[PDB]
């Protein structure tokens, strides 16, 4: 996996 | 605010072919010459603006076969629906004019793009 | 000996979401309660372990509405939804546990794991 | 975009 997009 | 997770699409693409290995929920057969392919109406229209064009037509939104051009080759066409379900095109020197042409009826863009530059490569 | 577009999972997914938003070729109803949330069966499968039961079942597969169990929340039911068909999660203070429920019901593994890490840190 | 795999 999970990420800030 | 969101939060992404990264293999998101690849991991539901990939579900999206396994679901047409086993043949399920297909609800359209594509034929090219003596060939048909069993394909989603949905990931067809996702992936070109020719089923895009189709499948939104009123009329033939209702149609459970479609009819390609005789001109097409099945071959082309086969490895351009494996593209659309797996994003890796199989393009060979011996393809690759097939693959191009298909690619322009079918309107793919980004693989008419990649099919132009290995023919100006080789050129 | 294949290419790769790497944009393309991305691009399917994106179109996917545009048909969903336009209402084309959605072909079931999810029913949370109140609330209606028209869906294309093929990305609830390929997201889900409880729509892939479903869809897969002979009988079932055949149903343009599916009445999901009360317990479920319809504004998690959306978010995940939305996560389907975007890869992004709507995850926040106020909806993190009925997030969490409903995508422990759908069989969302991922979204359990990242709901289940950020309870733990806040505790 | 295009990568080898
Ligand atoms: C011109 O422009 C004609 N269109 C295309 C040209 C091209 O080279 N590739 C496409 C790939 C997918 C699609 N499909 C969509 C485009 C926009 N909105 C939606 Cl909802 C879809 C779907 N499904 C179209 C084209
Ligand atoms: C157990 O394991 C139950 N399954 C799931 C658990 C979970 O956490 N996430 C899933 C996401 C998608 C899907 N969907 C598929 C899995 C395998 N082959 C296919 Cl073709 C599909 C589709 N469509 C299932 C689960
Ligand atoms: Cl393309
Ligand atoms: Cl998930």
């Amino acid at each position: 996996a999970w990420v800030i997009p | 605010s969101c939060i992404q997770f990264t293999r998101h699409a690849s991991d539901v693409l990939l579900n999206l072919n396994r679901l047409r290995s086993r043949d399920i929920l297909t609800d359209v057969v594509i034929v090219v010459s003596r060939e048909q392919f069993r394909a989603h109406k949905t990931v067809l229209m996702a992936c070109s603006g020719l089923f895009y064009s189709i499948f939104t037509d009123q009329l033939k939104c209702n149609l459970s076969v479609i009819n390609l051009d005789p001109e097409i080759n099945p071959e082309g066409f086969c490895i351009l629906l494996d593209f659309m379900y797996t994003s890796r095109l199989n393009l060979r020197e011996g393809n690759i004019m097939a693959v191009m042409a298909t690619a322009m009826y079918l309107q793919m863009e980004h693989v008419v793009d990649t099919c132009r530059k290995f023919i100006k490569a080789s050129e």
